[PDB]
DNA sequence: GTGTAATCTACTGACATCAGAGTTCTTAGA
């Protein structure tokens, strides 16, 4: 620990002192083999920089540290000595157009007035004063400007190619001293040099003792480690996949270190480079293979999870099961999977593996944490380590286990706890026992300075809050720099927290002002910005995401106590706030947390009309993306039964108050209309016959009114055709708008085309007088816009408009010289070939404008469709 | 489903 | 003036007796009042020229700032305190008004004289610390007189950098007091400040140095009220602050005020698109994490006595750099995850894919490290992908420089394992993967801000650059990816400082590409001489804005060789006056305040003068370059090519024809025989008669696109009818300029035959549009 | 001013002591 010494004198005392060729070797590979006993964790931070500090300073004695790289010059030129300013300043700073024969020294006379001498030191006394504050503050400016050159350099006409080795070295060692990522690089390569070396040298019975002797180091290393500082937990596993005997690491070990370093890819070159080159004898080799499928996992590759778990290997087909529930993102279903493989007592083929029983503990302690069941999670986090009914949480630090795979979800599950109001003291009284240790303070203020910080917030402790997020935001960035740039998923993983370590700072500020905390002038703008700061709604995972909701809840919950002596303000930003989270969890397709979050919010909502409104459109939002993927029949239960009366609302009809509500419920009602209806044109046979109970009369007022068994879709699509072509009318009385509604018409219009064309109609043909007509027009008015999927979709018209020929007067005659003419060079080939066809009346004005403004973008395929 | 586990002793 | 002589508790009994006499004068009413301001103004002018150098202006600010502040000691005061700061801030107006700011003989000059000089840098550093955000009613009347008195000044002294000094004040002072709140002389301090903005906006384009810094603190200043105005303007000033702030702190500190400012006031929808390269200019500041006994320590630890509380009472500037980087990931949290994922390169894209392979296809820079026992290889391509990032984007300035020395002594390495011939060609020469990828990062780097990096790469550069022109190597590869490298350098979207290093290393590669290389060779064996001139003419005619800045800020450095060499290749430039004049084409029709282009044609000044000392030769035979813009090629060429200026007259791009006339006006003596402007026109005027001068003087521009057409204009709407409109302002500014220098006989000019412009459109621009036009149309702030 | 003396004035434990208050007895006593 004296290696790290704050004082830089004490700090080269004793790198002086270990680098003595007595103390730590001097030929280079037991200097090598030697360095790995030069370690214990409170070192980590700075290790590699240090194990590198002593391999090229043994250059620093070596015959050709003095010699130049080249011997000769680029060509005949000439060199001179050269000087750099390098003390006071960089370049934006300053204004453009400005004693035997000496004994005559006790020749001295002294002051008779003491008031006068006293005079004298007030005087001195005040300037020094004064130059103290000065030098101090210049002090200050030039402690963080200071530098120091580690080559000389030469000037001429040219490139002073002829270097000695001395000056690139030196360099080399002074940036690895200071930049951890560099110090990664050069160990490796360094490292990897030596051992390419010692073939050279020393026969197979030397390279026996040295790779077990590496392998042996570099157990202890991963197994010891507690920071997991990522560029030191990947070098070692970088370095280790390189050779033979060093791949046969702990992988238990090796993913624990990967999985909490966040640096999941080099973890896994490892164990896939050792599950190849120790079995080019028992299969499986579980211990690596699920140890590997872990560590794909936590990077969230499920798709690949296949590829592990086919029943060849591994032979528990109830882990593919659960695999492919999470993959769907049941995890409701997976933690069902997970929990029944654990309680299955006696097992066919013999009992699974300790290796899978652990990934089963972790794998559904994390689904309980995708769902959001925090009082199941808190019990499952705590029931395996202690054999008590209360079980005794300070057994959590017994082995390096718990410590890995327990400890972060049981500390989260007690906080979330703790903040939705259950007063239990347990979590305070264990971080308070843990605290008195060096090492598991360690582990707490460096890993969980998030949920330590708002423990001691949730006593009011603000000073403690202050402390732990200051370092929540300083090692935050420690660990942001040192992630490698290639590795975007881990960066971006970094990035989701620093959110929620700012919610936790703006509002430790707010508390503290006298000012802001006296009347409600500030707190409306504190509750403006944050009802529209979320995190990414289409990328950022839901466990970050009820992070930010759970906190902010907290937040406004405690400044309404502290400003007591405003309902009317919270509930409508608390509101807003949690309506959000259930529509980012519908586009992250994660259903069971967003019906959890719906049944909550319903008594709230039930108060009040936008509430209302706002609860039945979301609910039925997720209904139909529930619905999409719910098999055969299914279907009609879970979008017919309570959805379709849930829109009708008395209530809703409250005059049309704002049209956009209005726009919407006028989407929501006919798209549910739509699938019940394509449920039964996927079997008409089926759904009616079997589902014979409780929906059949209000599935008879939801159709038509007739008992003919084939015309009830027809009846279903009219009605939903009425309410899509209201839902324009809406739209119109305002890019959210128009070209959303008018899209849904085109493909519901275009959708009964296709399967029309499949048969004969005649009843929906004498509608259909009407449908393509209504496709034609509307449909094309979003190519005026972005309107993508409508340029996409153009392709269709010109055959259905020779298949149903007449209606192609509805396309020439009004708008189609409308659409901005740039719009048509997408296929234009394919038009401009057509011109014997009659329709090609259609392709005349738009290709008259691409002739007339673009003859460059029609010409060349041109000439060959003017051709025969 | 209520959510059930038990002791586990790592034989190491 | 005496002030300063005294111990801290006497400093403020003088401070009390010299507020008490300002009180006693008041109360005699108005006789005196005028001398209260007499008394500050006279102070103030023996504090701000006390002499400075790089008893002072901060020995004074505490005096300045009690009497200006301290409204207890009426009672123990706020009319005092008011009067008092309104004669305060009037003598800084009539202070600035006494100086001259004179700037005769950008460091290619002097100010008029060093004792009236420095009053002023004294007079700003000086207000700077005792004008801002007083509040209080006391600032409100001010706003926009001294605003505007001094934008003046200004705008008749660019490159005075206290001006964006005392302005940037000026509008932070304002923001603080909700003064631009709602949109009276507001309304015109408002459109002072927005033009102004636009203004400077552009004019920064150009700046360097500590001048841009002040400048640019001066834009991120404004209000957010203003910034809405097309943001995409003051979008590449952020950037360029946080660019210098890492190695400058409290630009970095302005840069997070304004970037927090807008973040939180302007429109969501508005700001969107910007964020995805406002955002990745951050990293630096999070880049790297940068990897006692004073005497109340000794008197504490004797004992908890009397004396620890003298210390500690006692112990009761820029923000640190420690504070900036939690303040920009505070910052960075504070856009929210929607927005923040901006950070990284992009959003999930081919754009990070593409890096995933190294920079080179198979290791070289094999290097043995000097051991006693063995020599282990390193091959050191490996870290030259952190080495060069740690070189600019570190924000720890020890960790910059020794990334510095390691990339310079790994591109000597470079070099020298090259010139060993590991590989002589047959292929990709070797290292030419790391050479064009290494090549760009020199020079981002030798004008990087950080003076002790300067001082070892621009000379580095300039070496290189002689190295890559010699008797082999000329022919190089090496040399196509260094042009091609400097010749990228010189467009960047996104710094002026980088484009006028890259202007003067093209001038030194021409320089030795003339003076090292055979011309045996050079005259078409290079890729170099001429290739220099074909590629820069692209540039030219390039409708990206900066490619047409980039062509001419080559030839902005290049005049020199002219100057000096090309008694043939002349001609070529004779090419280029005609090539570089029709990028002005491309000028006028947008881009305008990214777009300082109209200004970079003053370059032409030099294709003027080339001419004016060497005309006698431009009638010498048989010298027949092709040109552009001239089907046939000819031998007497000379002389027509002044009758296609005449021809190019009255187009439409209103910085072209100005261009084209006074360059025609001064080429007419500088053809051979009849030699007055009035006496060379005789003959045309004589003999091709008005109506060829009227398709001379109204159809003028690429051709004739049927210029003298009057009528149609004024029945036919669009918005492309002000390109018309700036026709008409052509086909005035044609007739203003030959009967004013008295060069045709005006009843001549003025003619009967067809001259429809003058006869119906003036008429009617004053009869029905020039003040008929609320909102109108011929048949937003766009008509504004 | 800043720092190191030298040295006065306090506080406490302990011991004597006046006063002041609680307690039993004589004479003068309805």
């Amino acid at each position: 620990q004296g290696l790290i010494d704050e004082n830089p004198g004490l700090q080269l005392i004793i790198r002086n002192f270990w680098s003595h060729e007595t103390r730590l070797p001097s030929n280079t590979l037991d200097r090598l083999l030697a360095l790995n006993s030069l370690y214990s964790p409170k070192i980590e931070v700075h290790f590699l920089s240090l194990a590198t500090n002593f391999l090229l300073e043994m250059t620093s004695m070596s015959p050709d540290y003095p010699n130049p790289m080249f011997e000769h010059p680029l060509s005949e030129c000439e060199f001179q000595e050269y000087t750099i300013d390098s003390d006071w300043r960089f370049r934006s700073t300053v204004l453009t157009p400005m004693g035997r024969t000496d004994l005559l020294r006790l020749r001295r006379r002294f002051m008779r007035d003491q008031e006068k001498l006293s005079l004298m030191y007030a005087r001195k006394g005040v300037a020094e004063q004064k130059r103290e504050k000065e030098i101090k503050s210049e002090l200050k400016m030039k402690q963080d400007a200071q530098v120091v050159l580690y080559r000389s350099y030469r000037h001429g006409d040219l490139p002073d190619i002829q270097i000695k080795h001395s000056s690139l070295i030196t360099p080399l060692q002074a940036v690895a001293q200071r930049d951890p990522i560099i110090a990664k690089q050069l160990f490796s390569s360094l490292f990897s040099g030596i051992l390419k070396e010692m073939d050279k040298f020393k026969t197979l019975s030397e390279k026996n003792n040295i790779t077990q002797k590496l392998l042996q180091d570099f157990n202890r290393f991963l197994n010891t480690t507690f920071s997991f500082f990522p560029p030191f937990v990947s070098c070692i596993q970088d370095i280790s996949c390189q050779h033979a005997a060093l791949l046969s690491l702990d992988p238990a070990a090796v993913s624990a270190g990967c999985l909490a370093s966040l640096q999941q890819p080099v973890g896994i070159r490892l164990l896939e480079e050792a599950l190849l080159r120790l079995l080019p004898r028992l299969p499986p080799d579980v211990l690596r293979w699920v140890e590997l499928a872990k560590l794909y996992r936590s990077i969230g590759e499920y798709d690949v999870l296949r590829g592990i778990f086919t029943s060849e290997i591994g032979t528990k087909q109830i882990t593919q099961s659960a695999l492919l529930a999470e993959a769907r993102s049941d995890y409701s279903e997976a933690a069902k999977q997970y929990d029944e493989a654990l309680n299955k007592q006696d097992w066919v083929d013999g009992e699974p593996t300790e290796a899978e029983k652990d990934f089963w503990e972790l794998a559904s302690l994390d689904c309980y944490n995708h769902l959001a069941e925090w009082k199941s999670l808190e019990y499952c986090s705590t029931a395996s380590i202690d054999s008590e009914n209360p079980p005794d949480l300070n057994k959590i630090w017994s082995e390096p286990f718990y410590q890995e795979t327990y400890l972060p979800y049981m500390i989260r599950s007690k906080l979330k706890l703790l903040l939705q109001g259950e007063a239990d003291q347990s979590l305070l009284t264990f971080i308070d026992k843990a605290m008195h240790g060096e090492l598991q303070k360690a582990i707490l203020e460096l890993h969980y300075s998030q949920e330590l910080s708002l423990l001691y917030l949730l006593q009011d402790d603000v000073d403690r809050a202050k402390y732990y997020i200051q370092n929540g935001i300083q090692s935050f960035m420690q660990n942001y720099s040192s992630i490698d740039v290639l590795l975007h998923q881990s960066r971006l993983t970094k990035l989701q927290s620093v959110q929620a370590l700012t919610e936790i700072q703006e509002f430790i500020s707010f508390i503290s002002k006298q000012g802001n905390l006296s009347s409600q002038v500030p707190l409306k703008r504190l509750l403006n910005t944050w009802t529209n700061r979320y995190p990414d709604a289409k990328m950022d995972p839901m466990n970050i995401w009820d992070d930010i909701i759970t906190n902010r809840c907290f937040f406004l919950s405690k400044i309404e106590e502290k400003l007591t002596p405003i309902s009317s303000l919270i509930r409508s930003c608390k509101f807003s706030m949690k309506m959000k989270m259930i529509d980012s969890a519908r586009k992250q397709n994660n259903f069971s947390l967003a019906m959890k979050l719906l049944k909550e919010l319903h008594k709230e909502s039930k108060t009040r009309d936008d509430w209302l409104v706002s609860w039945v459109q979301s609910y039925c939002r997720l209904s139909h993306c529930r619905s999409r993927s719910q098999g055969c029949s299914e279907q009609v239960l879970t979008v017919l039964k309570t959805v379709s009366l849930l829109d009708e609302n008395n209530v809703s009809s409250y005059l049309s108050k704002n049209i956009l509500a209005f726009r919407d419920q006028n989407i929501l009602l006919g798209t549910t209309y739509r699938i019940i209806a394509n449920a039964l044109s996927s079997e008409p046979a089926c759904l009616a016959e079997i589902e014979e109970d409780k929906a059949r009369r209000i599935l008879e007022l939801s159709g038509s009114s007739s008992e003919d068994s084939e015309k009830v879709i027809a009846g279903l699509y009219q009605r939903a055709f009425q309410h899509l072509s209201e839902a324009v009318q809406a739209a119109e009385e305002e890019a959210a708008g128009v070209i959303d509604a008018y899209m849904t018409l085109a493909d519901f219009c275009d959708q009964q085309l296709r399967k029309e064309e499949e048969n004969a109609s005649v009843i929906d043909s004498a509608e259909l007088q009407a449908y393509p007509a209504l496709v034609v027009e509307k449909m094309l008015k979003a190519l005026k816009l972005n309107s993508n999927e409508a340029r996409l979709k153009f392709p269709r018209l010109l055959q259905i408009i020779e298949r149903y020929p007449e209606e192609t007067l509805s396309l020439m005659t009004k708008e189609i010289s409308s659409v901005p003419c740039w719009q048509f060079i997408s296929w234009i080939s394919h038009m401009v070939a057509l011109l014997d066809k009659d329709q090609a009346v259609a392709v005349q004005h738009s290709v008259e404008e691409i002739t007339d403004n673009y003859p460059q973008a029609i010409v060349y395929p041109f000439i060959i469709s003017s051709e025969s | 489903a209520p959510s059930r586990k038990r002791r586990q002793r790592m034989q190491r | 003036d005496s002030f300063p002589q005294y111990s801290p508790k006497m400093q403020l009994v003088c401070c009390r007796a010299i507020v008490k006499v300002f009180l006693a004068l008041a109360a005699k009413g108005p006789v005196l009042r005028n001398c209260i301001s007499t008394v500050v103004h006279q102070g103030l002018i023996r504090i701000c020229s006390k002499p400075v150098v790089l008893p002072t202006y901060k020995d004074y600010v505490d005096l300045f700032r009690h009497l200006l502040s301290s409204d207890q000691m009426m009672d123990s005061s706020e009319s005092l305190n008011h009067l008092l700061y309104d004669e305060f801030v009037k003598s800084v107006l009539k202070i600035v008004e006494k100086l001259d700011l004179t700037l005769e003989i950008a460091a290619n000059l002097h100010p008029a004289k060093p004792k009236d000089f420095s009053a002023f840098i004294n007079l700003v550093e000086f207000c700077r610390e005792i004008l801002p955000e007083k509040q209080a009613e006391f600032f409100e009347p001010w706003v926009y007189s001294f605003s505007y008195e001094l934008i003046l000044q200004s705008t008749r002294l660019p490159l005075i950098s206290g001006f964006y000094k005392l302005l940037s004040i000026t509008v932070r002072n304002a923001k603080k007091i909700k003064y631009f709140e709602g949109v009276p002389e507001k309304y015109s301090c408002f459109a002072l400040f927005v033009k102004f903005g636009k203004e400077v906006a552009v004019k920064m384009k150009q700046y360097k140095d500590e001048l841009l810094a002040s400048c640019l603190t001066f834009l991120l200043s404004l209000p957010h009220n203003i910034i809405e105005l097309d943001v995409r303007a003051y979008v590449p000033a952020l950037q360029m602050a946080f660019k210098l702030g890492l190695s400058y702190t409290p630009l970095a500190e302005v840069g997070l005020n304004a970037l927090e400012e807008w973040s939180i006031y302007i429109d969501r929808h508005v700001m969107q698109p910007y964020y995805k390269d406002i955002l990745p200019c951050l990293d630096g500041y999070l880049k790297t994490s940068a990897l006692e006994v004073s005497a109340l320590s000794r008197a504490a630890q004797k004992g908890f006595n009397k004396v620890v509380l003298k210390h500690l009472k006692k112990t009761k500037e820029a923000i640190s750099l420690e504070e900036i980087r939690i303040r920009v990931v505070q910052m960075l949290g504070s856009l929210g995850g929607q927005i923040n994922k901006n950070l990284l390169t992009v959003t999930s894209s081919d754009e990070m894919m593409k890096s995933y392979v190294a920079w080179d296809r198979e290791k070289r820079l094999s290097f043995a490290v000097p051991f006693r026992e063995m020599k282990p290889v390193i091959f050191l391509d490996v870290f030259l992908p952190r080495v060069t990032e740690l070189a600019l984007t570190a924000s720890d300035r020890q960790t910059k420089v020794a990334a510095c020395e390691l990339l310079h002594s790994m591109v000597m390495f470079m070099l020298g394992k090259a010139t060993q011939m590991p590989e002589g060609g047959q292929g990709a020469p070797p290292m030419y993967q790391l050479y064009k990828r290494t090549f760009p990062v020199l020079l981002r780097l030798a004008c990087d801000v950080d003076q002790v990096t300067r001082q070892l790469y621009e000379p580095l550069v300039m070496q290189l650059i002689h190295w890559f022109t010699n008797n082999k190597k000329f022919e190089s590869q090496d040399t196509v990816a260094l042009l091609e490298a400097i010749l990228d350098g010189i467009v960047d979207p996104v710094d002026s400082t980088l484009r006028d290093f890259c202007g003067r290393c093209i001038r030194e590669f021409l320089k030795w590409s003339i003076k090292q290389i055979t011309p045996q060779q050079q005259e078409k064996s290079p890729v170099n001489t001429k290739s220099l001139f074909k590629r820069l003419y692209s540039l030219a005619l390039h409708p990206n804005a900066f490619k047409r800045l980039g062509a001419s800020l080559a030839f902005n450095n290049i005049y020199r060789e002219f100057r000096e060499e090309e008694s043939l290749v002349e001609q070529f430039v004779f090419e280029a006056l005609v090539i570089y004049m029709e990028s002005l084409a491309l000028a006028h029709a947008d881009e305008k305040s990214l777009g300082t282009i109209q200004q970079c044609c003053d370059a032409i000044d030099h294709l003027c003068r080339i001419i004016e000392k060497k005309h006698v030769s431009l009638n010498k035979a048989k010298k027949r370059r092709l040109p552009r813009g001239f089907p046939p090629s000819a031998s007497l060429c000379l002389l027509d090519l002044v009758k296609w200026l005449l021809a190019h007259c009255g187009r439409p791009q209103t910085e072209c024809r100005h261009k084209s006339i006074e360059l025609f006006y001064k080429f007419v003596p500088l053809l051979p025989g009849n030699r007055s402007p009035n006496l060379w026109l005789k003959d045309v005027l004589k003999e091709e008669g008005v109506s060829f001068l009227i398709n001379t003087f109204e159809g003028g521009g690429c051709g004739q696109p049927s210029g003298i057409l009057a009528q149609p204009t004024l029945l036919y709407s669009l918005q492309a009818t002000l390109c018309w409109l700036d026709l008409l302002l052509a086909a005035l500014e044609c007739y203003n300029t030959f009967i004013g220098e008295r060069t045709v006989g005006a009843l001549q000019v003025l003619g009967t035959e067809a001259q429809s412009s003058l006869l119906k459109a003036v008429a009617f621009f004053l009869e029905s549009i020039a003040m008929h036009d609320i909102i109108a149309a011929e048949k937003s702030p766009q008509e504004g």
